[PDB]
Formats: C-alpha cells, sequence, structure tokens
C-alpha cells in the first residue's frame, strides 16, 4: 500500500517536473498586457454612468 | 405664592443635569439603532422608545429656559402650548411601548393560552403608529386650543391660555392619559410577575449556569419594574390632585403651590426615566450591544 | 403531459347563468396564472378574464366586467368561470390558458381545448394587414401586425405574442415577447419588430403549420388580439 | 520505501530549482511603471433579502442578471438581480448545503453539501416547477464546490480529498481526480473548460486536465487551508485565498506564485475570491465581515466593500463585470457597483 | 406604476415566494436542533434508535419537533464544516462508560479530548451539551474487576460503580472552560431507556427558555 502510493507520488512528481516553464517576467508581462487591453471594458475598474448601469 | 428657590433654581439645574446626559444617550442610541435590524417587535418598540426619548430630550431645554426665568414670555407660552404637549406625548408613547414590551416578553416566554391574538407580528409595526397617532389624537387639540391671549406679561398660566372647551378637553385628556398609564402599569406588573414565575419554575438549579441565568433575569426584571415604579407612579398619583387644583378654584393658594412643587419633582423623576431607560432597556438588547461593540471599538 | 380540459358549455338562454370549469393536470396549477379567452365562431380570439397565482389579482375584460367571475380552486386544480346574465354576444368557444410570469418565463404557452357556449376604447388595438394569405409549402411567409401604442417597455421587453391556431385545434404559442421561440416550436418561426410594427417569418413552411396566426399584446394589461392572419394551401 | 521517498525529495528539489531558475524577475518589480487604480468605491445597489439562515454559496448566471444562492435554511433561491425579484425558491432535501452552481445555459442549477450528494435541479420543466433532475452520489465527503461545464457534465469537489467530473444523464463519475492530501474546498473552471484548479486543505492547489484526467500542475506557498480559488480571466493564472490572511496569485505557464496580497491589519481567514472582467481587481471575502479589492498587478488594497454584519462567505462577479455579489452569514446578498 | 403587467405578476410571484419563505422559517424556528456527537461506538446508534453523509432523525415529543443531526462517517476535517452547526439548540455527546478499559491512546481519553474540542471551540461557546454516559450496565460489571486507575491513575476513590461514575462525570464536566455561560446535562443510560427522551426534552426546554430570555433582552 505504502510502496504503491510512494511510486504514484514519484511518477506524478516526474510528470510535473519535465513541463516547459516560461520566465516569470514574460508571464507577468502577458498578465499586465491583458489587464491593459481589457481595462477599457471593465465596469468595476472604471465606474459606469447611470445611463449604462443596470443596477441604478 | 412662590419661593423662587425650587421652580427657578433647583428645578432648572436638575433638568439641565438630566438633559446633558439624556440627549447624548438618546443620540448615540438612535445612531446605533439605525443599523439594528427590526427582525422582532421588541426591536421596533425599542426604536419607537428611542425616538420618543430623543424628542423628550430635545424638548427639555425649552422648559428649562421657560422656568429658569432668563427666557422671554413668548418662550414660556411656546413651552406651555407646544413643548410641554410634545413632552407628554413622548412620555406616554414611551409608557405604552414599555407595556407593549412587557406583553411581548410575556407572549414569548410564558406562551399564554390566548396566543391566537398574534400581537407580536409584522402588524405590530402598524400597531406602533396606531400607538403614536393615538396619543397625538389625545393631544393635538391641546396645541390648537391654547389660543387665548395672555392677560398680563408678568406671568402666564396654561389654564388661563385655554378656552372653556380647551380647558375641558385638556382636563379630560389628562385623565385619559393617567387611566391609560394605570392600565399599562397593571398589565406590566401582571406580565412581569408571570414571567418571573415562569423563570422560577423554568430551571432545576443546581448549576452555575442555571443560577447565573436566573439571577440575571430576575435582576433585569426587578430593575425594569423598580425604575418604572419610581419614575412614574408618584407622578401619576400626584397628577390628578394637581390638575384638580389648577381646574378648581376652591383649593386655596398654599395647597396649589405644594401640588405644583410635587408635580414638578415627579415630572423631573419621569424625565430622569429617559436617562435610566438606555442602561436598563437598550443595553440588554443583544443586537444593540453587538453593534455598539463593533462600531464604538 | 400538461392537460387542460374544459367543461360546462352548451345551450344557454339569454340572461341565464352558466359555470364553466377547467380541470388541470400535469403541472403545478397553483403556481400558474390562468386566463379565460373567448373565440367567436368566425371573429377570432378575444381575451375575457385572468386570475393570478394564489388569486392575488383578478381581472376581467370590459365586455364581461360586472357579469363574469373568475376563480380557482388550487387543491382540486380547477379553474372556474361563473357567467351571469349571458348575452347573445357571449356565444363563443372558451379556452383556459395556463400562463406563468417570471423573468424569462413563457406565458400563454398552453391552451385548453375549450367548450362552445351558444346563447339563443383606451386599450391597445392590434391590427393585422392581411386576413388570408395563399401560401405554398417550402416558401417563406411573413405575417405582419401593427399596434396603436409601442409594445416596447422601459425595461427593454417588447410584449408581443404570436399564436398559431390550426383548424380544429386550440391556439398554440409560437413566439413570446416578440423575439423568443416557444418550447416545442421548430426554428422555422422567427419574430421581429421595431416597437410598434412586427413581423413573423416562417421558412421552409410545410402543411403542419397551416392555420390562423394571432398577435396579442401584453404591455397594457387589457390583452387584445389581432384579427388573425389565415394561411391557405 | 526509503528509496522512493529519496527520489520524491530529489524530484521536488529539481522542481523547486527549475522554478527558481525561471524566476528572473517579479510581477511587483515589473508593475511599478503603471499607474495605480486609485481608491475603488463600489457602492451597494441591491440587497437581496429572504434567506433566513447563513448563506454559504452563490453563483451568477451567464446573463449577468439571474443569481442563485444557497442558504443553510434548506433553500436555493434564484434572484432577478435587476429587480431584486425572487425568480425561484427550491426546497432542498438536505439543509446543510455548502456549494451551489448555475449552469451556463441557465436550464439547470446545482447544490450540495454535508449529504455528500450533488443535487441538480431542472429549471425549465414543462410542469413549471423546479424539480430535482439528478442526484450525483459517490463522494464520501462533504461537497465543497461544484461547477457546470455543460448541461450534461459537472466538476464537483468533495471533502474526501478528491474531485469528480460527472455525467449527469448517466449519474456516474466520468473522471476522478485524486492526489490532494487534504479536503478540497474550492473549484475554478478555465474559460475554455479544458482545465480546472482545485485548492485543498493541504495548503496546495492543483491544476487538473478535465479530458485527460491527471494532475497537470501543483502549486504551493500558502501556510494554511486554501478555501477559495479563481482563474484569472486570461486563463493563464489563478488566485487562491487561504485560511491565513494572504491571497496568492499563481501563473500556469510560469508554474510559480506571482504576488501575495496581504496586510498586517488583516489576520482573519479568506472565504471567497474572484477577479474583475479585466482581472485588474481581485475581490476577496474575509472573516472580518468585509471584502477587500486588491490591485492584482500591484498588490495594493484598492478598496473595501463593507456593509455585511457577518462573515462574507461567497463572492461572485458577473460575466460582463457589471457588479459584484457578496453573500454573507448575516443572511443577505449585496450587489455592488 | 412604471411596471408592465408581466413585471407586476413577477413581483406578485416574488411576494408569494417571500410569504412561503417566511412561513417555512417560522415553522423551522420552532424546531429543536440537536447535534449528535461521539468518539465512535459510544452508543450513538442506540440513542438514535431509541429517539453516506449527514443523517437526520426527526421525532415529535411533547409537542416539540426534534431534528437530530448525526455527523458520523464524515471522515473529513471537522473544522471545515462544524461551523454549519453553530445555531443548533444543543449538542448531544455520547460517551461509552465501558470504554475506560479499552484503547484505540485510551478510548476514554480520546472521548475526553473530543468532548473538550467540541465544548471549547469558537462555534459552541454558549451551546448546551447533553452528556449521555452510555453502557452503564456493562460499566458496572467492568468496574467490579477492572479498576478505574487504568484510565485515571489519580482516582483515589473506591472501585465502585457509583463512585467511578461520579468521578467520570466530574472529569468530563471539568473540561468546560465556560461553566458560567454553558451548562452540561449529564445523564446515565444503559439500554432502551425511555427516560432519555424525557431528559433531552427537559434540557432543551431549559435551553429554549434561556434563548427566549436572551432574545427578549431580558438576560
Ligand atoms: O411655566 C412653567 O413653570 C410651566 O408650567 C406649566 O405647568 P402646568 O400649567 O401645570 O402645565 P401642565 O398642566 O403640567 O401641562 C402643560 C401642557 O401640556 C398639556 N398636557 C398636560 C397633561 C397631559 O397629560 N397632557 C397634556 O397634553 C396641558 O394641557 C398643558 O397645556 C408647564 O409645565 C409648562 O408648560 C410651563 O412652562
Amino acid at each position: 500500500a505504502s510502496i504503491a502510493q510512494a511510486r504514484k507520488l514519484v511518477e506524478q512528481l516526474k510528470m510535473e517536473a519535465n513541463i516547459d516553464r516560461i520566465k516569470v517576467s514574460k508571464a507577468a508581462a502577458d498578465l499586465m498586457a491583458y489587464c491593459e487591453a481589457h481595462a477599457k471594458e471593465d465596469p468595476l475598474l472604471t465606474p459606469v454612468p447611470a445611463s449604462e448601469n443596470p443596477f441604478r | 405664592s412662590q419661593n423662587l428657590l425650587i421652580t427657578q433654581q433647583i428645578i432648572p439645574v436638575l433638568y439641565c443635569m438630566v438633559f446633558i446626559a439624556g440627549i447624548l444617550l438618546n443620540g448615540v442610541s438612535g445612531w446605533i439603532f439605525f443599523y439594528v435590524p427590526s427582525s422582532k417587535s421588541f426591536i421596533i418598540y425599542l426604536k419607537n422608545i428611542v425616538i420618543a426619548d430623543f424628542v423628550m430630550s430635545l424638548t427639555f431645554p425649552f422648559k428649562i429656559l421657560g422656568d429658569s426665568g432668563l427666557g422671554p414670555w413668548q418662550l414660556n407660552v411656546f413651552v406651555c402650548r407646544v413643548s410641554a404637549v410634545l413632552f407628554y406625548v413622548n412620555m406616554y408613547v414611551s409608557i405604552v411601548f414599555f407595556g407593549l414590551i412587557s406583553f411581548d416578553r410575556y407572549y414569548k416566554i410564558v406562551k399564554p393560552l390566548w396566543t391566537s391574538f398574534i400581537q407580536s407580528v409584522s402588524y405590530s409595526k402598524l400597531l406602533s403608529v396606531i400607538v403614536w397617532m393615538l396619543m397625538l389624537l389625545l393631544a393635538v387639540p391641546n396645541i390648537i386650543l391654547t389660543n387665548q391671549s395672555v392677560r398680563e406679561v408678568t406671568q402666564i398660566k396654561c389654564i388661563e391660555l385655554k378656552s372653556e372647551l380647551g380647558r375641558k378637553w385638556h382636563k379630560a385628556s389628562n385623565y385619559i392619559f393617567v387611566a391609560i398609564f394605570w392600565i399599562v402599569f397593571l398589565l406590566l406588573i401582571v406580565f412581569y410577575t408571570a414571567i418571573t414565575k415562569k423563570i422560577f419554575k423554568s430551571h432545576l438549579k443546581s448549576s452555575r449556569n442555571s443560577t447565573s441565568v436566573k439571577k440575571k433575569s430576575s435582576r433585569n426584571i426587578f430593575s425594569i419594574v423598580f425604575v418604572f415604579f419610581v419614575c412614574f407612579v408618584p407622578y401619576h398619583i400626584a397628577r390628578i390632585p394637581y390638575t384638580k387644583s389648577q381646574t378648581e378654584a376652591h383649593y386655596s393658594c398654599q395647597s396649589k403651590e405644594i401640588l405644583r412643587y410635587m408635580k414638578e419633582f415627579t415630572l423631573l423623576l419621569s424625565a430622569a426615566n429617559v436617562c435610566l431607560d438606555p442602561i436598563i432597556y437598550f443595553f440588554l438588547c443583544q443586537p444593540f450591544r453587538e453593534i455598539l461593540c463593533k462600531k464604538l471599538h | 403531459d400538461v392537460q387542460l380540459v374544459e367543461s360546462g358549455g352548451g345551450l344557454v338562454q339569454p340572461g341565464g347563468s352558466r359555470k364553466l370549469s377547467c380541470s388541470a393536470s400535469g403541472f403545478a396549477f397553483s403556481s400558474f396564472g390562468m386566463h379565460w379567452v373567448r373565440q367567436a365562431p368566425e371573429k377570432g380570439l378575444e381575451w375575457v378574464a385572468y386570475i393570478s397565482s394564489g388569486s392575488g389579482t383578478i381581472y376581467y375584460a370590459d365586455t364581461v366586467k360586472g357579469r363574469f367571475t373568475i376563480s380557482r380552486d388550487d387543491p382540486k386544480n380547477t379553474l372556474f368561470l361563473q357567467m351571469t346574465s349571458l348575452r347573445s354576444e357571449d356565444t363563443a368557444m372558451y379556452y383556459c390558458v395556463r400562463s406563468i410570469y417570471y423573468y424569462g418565463s413563457s406565458p400563454f404557452d398552453f391552451w385548453g381545448q375549450g367548450t362552445t357556449l351558444t346563447v339563443s376604447g383606451s386599450d391597445i388595438v392590434m391590427t393585422q394587414a392581411t386576413s388570408s394569405v395563399p401560401v405554398t409549402p417550402g416558401e417563406s411567409v411573413s405575417i405582419s401586425c401593427r399596434s396603436s401604442k409601442s409594445l416596447l417597455h422601459s425595461n427593454g421587453n417588447t410584449y408581443l405574442y404570436w399564436f398559431l391556431q390550426r383548424p380544429g385545434q386550440s391556439p398554440q404559442l409560437l413566439i413570446y415577447r416578440m423575439s423568443n421561440l416557444a418550447s416545442g416550436v421548430p426554428d422555422r418561426f422567427s419574430g421581429s419588430g421595431s416597437g410598434t410594427a412586427f413581423t413573423l417569418t416562417i421558412s421552409r413552411l410545410e402543411a403542419e403549420d397551416v392555420g390562423v396566426y394571432y398577435c396579442m399584446q401584453h404591455l397594457e394589461y387589457p390583452l387584445t388580439f389581432g384579427a388573425g392572419t389565415k394561411l391557405e394551401l | 520505501l526509503d528509496q522512493l521517498r529519496q527520489e520524491a525529495e530529489q524530484l521536488k528539489n529539481q522542481i523547486r530549482d527549475a522554478r527558481k531558475a525561471c524566476a528572473d524577475a517579479t510581477l511587483s518589480q515589473i508593475t511599478n511603471n503603471i499607474d495605480p487604480v486609485g481608491r475603488i468605491q463600489m457602492r451597494t445597489r441591491r440587497t437581496l433579502r429572504g434567506h433566513l439562515a447563513k448563506i454559504y454559496a452563490m453563483h451568477w448566471g451567464t446573463d449577468s442578471r439571474l443569481l442563485v444562492s444557497a442558504s443553510q435554511d434548506g433553500k436555493l433561491i434564484i434572484w432577478d438581480s435587476y429587480t431584486t425579484n425572487k425568480v425561484h425558491a427550491i426546497p432542498l432535501r438536505s439543509s446543510w448545503v455548502m456549494t451551489c452552481a448555475y449552469a451556463p445555459s441557465g436550464n439547470y442549477v446545482a447544490c450540495g453539501g454535508l449529504d455528500n450528494i450533488c443535487s441538480i435541479y431542472n429549471l425549465k420543466t414543462r410542469e413549471g416547477n423546479v424539480r430535482v433532475s439528478r442526484e450525483l452520489a459517490g463522494h464520501t465527503g462533504y461537497l465543497s464546490c461544484c461547477r457546470f461545464l455543460d448541461d450534461n457534465q459537472i466538476v464537483t469537489s468533495s471533502g474526501d480529498t478528491t474531485c469528480a467530473l460527472w455525467d449527469i444523464e448517466t449519474g456516474q463519475q466520468t473522471t476522478t481526480f485524486t492526489g490532494h492530501t487534504g479536503d478540497v474546498m474550492s473549484l475554478s473552471l478555465a474559460p475554455d473548460t479544458r482545465l480546472f484548479v482545485s485548492g485543498a486543505c493541504d495548503a496546495s492547489a492543483k491544476l487538473w486536465d478535465v479530458r485527460e484526467g491527471m494532475c497537470r500542475q501543483t502549486f504551493t506557498g500558502h501556510e494554511s487551508d486554501i478555501n477559495a480559488i479563481c482563474f484569472f480571466p486570461n486563463g493563464n493564472a489563478f488566485a487562491t485565498g487561504s485560511d491565513d490572511a494572504t491571497c496568492r496569485l499563481f501563473d500556469l505557464r510560469a508554474d510559480q506564485e506571482l504576488m501575495t496580497y496581504s496586510h498586517d491589519n488583516i489576520i482573519c481567514g479568506i472565504t471567497s475570491v474572484s477577479f474583475s472582467k479585466s482581472g485588474r481587481l481581485l475581490l476577496a471575502g474575509y472573516d472580518d465581515f468585509n471584502c477587500n479589492v486588491w490591485d492584482a498587478l500591484k498588490a495594493d488594497r484598492a478598496g473595501v466593500l463593507a456593509g455585511h454584519d457577518n462573515r462574507v462567505s461567497c463572492l461572485g462577479v458577473t460575466d460582463d463585470g457589471m457588479a459584484v455579489a457578496t453573500g454573507s452569514w448575516d443572511s443577505f446578498l449585496k450587489i455592488w457597483n | 406604476c412604471t411596471l408592465s403587467a408581466e413585471d407586476k405578476a413577477a413581483v406578485e410571484r416574488s411576494k408569494m415566494i417571500d410569504r412561503n419563505l417566511r412561513e417555512d422559517g417560522e415553522k423551522a424556528a420552532r424546531e429543536v436542533k440537536l447535534l449528535l456527537l461521539g468518539a465512535g461506538e459510544s452508543g450513538k446508534s442506540t440513542i438514535v434508535k431509541q429517539m453516506t453523509g449527514i443523517v437526520e432523525t426527526h421525532f415529535t415529543f411533547k409537542d416539540l419537533h426534534f431534528k437530530m443531526f448525526d455527523v458520523g462517517g464524515q471522515r473529513s476535517e471537522r473544522k471545515k464544516w462544524i461551523h454549519c452547526f453553530e445555531g443548533v439548540t444543543a449538542i448531544i455527546f455520547c460517551v461509552a462508560l465501558s470504554d475506560y478499559d479499552l484503547v484505540l491512546m485510551n478510548r476514554m481519553h480520546e472521548s475526553m479530548k473530543l468532548f473538550d474540542s467540541i465544548c471549547n471551540n469558537k462555534w459552541f461557546t454558549d451551546t448546551s451539551i447533553i452528556l449521555f454516559l452510555n453502557k452503564k450496565d456493562l460499566f458496572e460489571e467492568k468496574i467490579k474487576k477492572s479498576p478505574l486507575t487504568i484510565c485515571y491513575p489519580e482516582y483515589a476513590g473506591s472501585n465502585t460503580y457509583e463512585e467511578a461514575a461520579a468521578y467520570i462525570q466530574c472529569q468530563f464536566e471539568d473540561l468546560n472552560k465556560r461553566k458560567d455561560t454553558k451548562e452540561i446535562y449529564t445523564h446515565f443510560t444503559c439500554a432502551t431507556d425511555t427516560k432519555n427522551v424525557q431528559f433531552v426534552f427537559d434540557a432543551v426546554t431549559d435551553v429554549i427558555i434561556k434563548n427566549n430570555l436572551k432574545d427578549c433582552g431580558l438576560f
């Protein structure tokens, strides 16, 4: 029981180890670019006038 | 005649001393109760008592200045015609709502056999206004019928500022108010005695928690009954002699002055009831205490 | 599944009273509003009365106000219409119509078979340009209608209903709120409108949707129906 | 045994070394050149009243108007958020519900809890009443989260340290996701619904493949139980709220924690977390009865949503980002805009 | 007023739903909620009989409807779902008296630890506990040969059923850190006792009266 669980954990760790990882700087840049691109369409970020606000 | 020591020195200073605390307590209670949910009739009655107490504290300084002597005769006649009437309306609204709280607690704890009435319901909210306007209906004429011009500016008497119909209607409304208070007092005494009897037969004791619960409930009920009695019973046993004194001219000047002083002291006690209420009534309210702790701290 | 069966029709002398009943099955009758709708032998549909779920609100048409009384017994799932002092103009087939109301609901979606009863001004008027349209299967047919007042509301909903009544059958809901296809209706039917003028377009038409098409308004409450556009051939 | 443990330790060390090598910079040191979002002032517009117990879950509809909520009084209420009208009220067989899901099509709703059963109710029944259409059973722990993928499949997380993708028509677990050593407390579905992240009580989140069925990635860093999880709108990142006072943002492609949102004045746990439409604002519900809106790029506390008298249990953002729903233990839902 | 007919009917439907919800809440508020807890085979099954996840037992006694919730078999982190039972009227905790001579860690010590955790947690500060010391008939036979010193070495009393039972009850009651605000209703049951329901009724009646006093602003 313990041996099988340990082998499964080792296999899972090996599978997760060989994945391709990008630099944190590139991921952060992509995240910031998405935020900048979609900021103009975010009602929470920029308050919407009462004309286009369905909760007024 | 007059001694100028009670009605102008002791009464104004005692009213100021009670007012400087009552206005603050009522203001903070009203500020806190704005966020308190009205999920039960008890909370609605507490909010109504808060409103009545706030108006009573607001109308205290008008009297204080009227009987202090510094204010003009116009202020005195305004107090006689408006401020005093509002003060009495608030007092009797508070008394009726104390009776309503006693009945609600009796219904919730004792579980009476006449539970089909269902007074403790949403309709109690309507009952609340049905309370308020009722005393308004008992005091609205007392403001408009005080139209008689003052014969002299040296002194003004409320009886001399009312017409014959107005004087008769006030002599009847003051009696109606006293009768209503006595009915409410008898109901409150009966309901609280029943609640105490239910509590005594509730727990089997022999436990620290049981003893603490019994002691706390008994102390709260005793405090409520004692404060109600002390603040109101002397006033409502002295009001009828005083209104008879100022509606009948055969009671002589000395007894009239003594009754006036007694009425003023008893009304001062009924005024100090506004300060005594928040410690005894509002403080024990669990949502009120929780919101007070959350906000003040 | 859902079934509405009417009873109580027949011959009534003028000035008499008759009690129409509508037994409901296959659905939660208590949670639905119920309408009574008339159809004269050749004059088309006409709304009569309505009772809300729980009998909260009860309404009648001006023609039957003061004479007809609509009620409902939820425990027995029955809809009742008591008619007193029946006139000669009341001779018509009566339908009990199931109609529920919530956001996104499809009211007027089921109609009962109906029973025939034979007796010996400011509301929105719905008009239909064409009464009979000769059509051929496989083509596209556009049925048009107009309203005195715009059916578009401040909430963005345009309360127009397109019903189809086949020969020998009760009216069937096709479109609700001028754009929504009713459940069980094929994608052939499409609703469109500009607020006051509306069209219903049918593509690849077959012989299974031949009948009279009715337009009903639901913006102003006194529900009025169009004259009815009959499809032939 | 010992050799396998040593190999697992070596693999973990290799994973940590790869993560450290890929961590050339930080999101905080990159987003210093962008302006802050300022003080976000979301005022409450709608207050949904009618739940009489603590509200445990709430999910928005894809129309951004219909909103389902679950309360401990055994009630599942579907609200018209625009008019505060109660569209539906579903009595639940088990009143101990901790999760509820609204189908993307809107034809179905889901709930579940201590009964270890995910109940799926049909909202578009011909009879006109909401009836239970399915009762997915097989989880041996309490249902903590559930999320529809379509009208026929749903991913549900349980307290038995496993997740399950079900087939509603058949009622059987299509796929079982195992590997969490603690109770799974939350789920989040990717925009493409091909992957999903589940946070558990082992202070770990796991990125799972829905179709393939194996744990694609594992993310650590939280010091206590992870109670909430939410994908970033881009789908390449997700935020986790834990029993500690920290939210943490992880990147799928970087396989690393990006930023930590925390404050010294905050010491209570985190129950719910969600992103705005653009993902710039991260809304997190806390045990201190308040909600905090953080700048997801700068970790600055942009604003506070206060007005709930008890613990904020559930939080959601509409698909159009128009408003934020917060359901608290005080038995009220508040919509903020 | 500024509403369509369909909007008005939807508002009417919402009002009907509100009325139904208020009626359901009023009906549920009068129900007595009990949370059944125990260290294991402590007699919880017998208590449920005589009175895959959550188990609900509904029974009416003396015009009081009791819902008893058994959380046995959950086998998960209790802290993640115990807060769901914050508002229960009472907690019925069952402890096997004969477990003092058994081990899993001694069974009685584990039961005491679980009782301490349940009583002193942040969610049951004021919730009352009905302690059912079950299997007293077997405990009487066991105490005749097996001394109580196996579980509690500090027990200086004579190895008698009454003295040992009193010592165990006192030890269990000593685990309450909030004795002023919380009451523990210890009861002794052996098998198929009809007085257990009466004891539960009395305890929940006291709890209900205390709750009514607290709600009315009188305590
Ligand atoms: O100058 C003073 O020293 C004071 O004397 C008066 O004393 P009194 O004339 O006895 O007034 P009350 O009879 O106690 O009542 C005052 C007003 O309220 C009305 N009232 C009295 C009693 C009552 O139960 N309800 C009620 O509306 C009266 O008709 C009267 O107009 C009042 O207390 C003050 O208005 C006045 O300022």
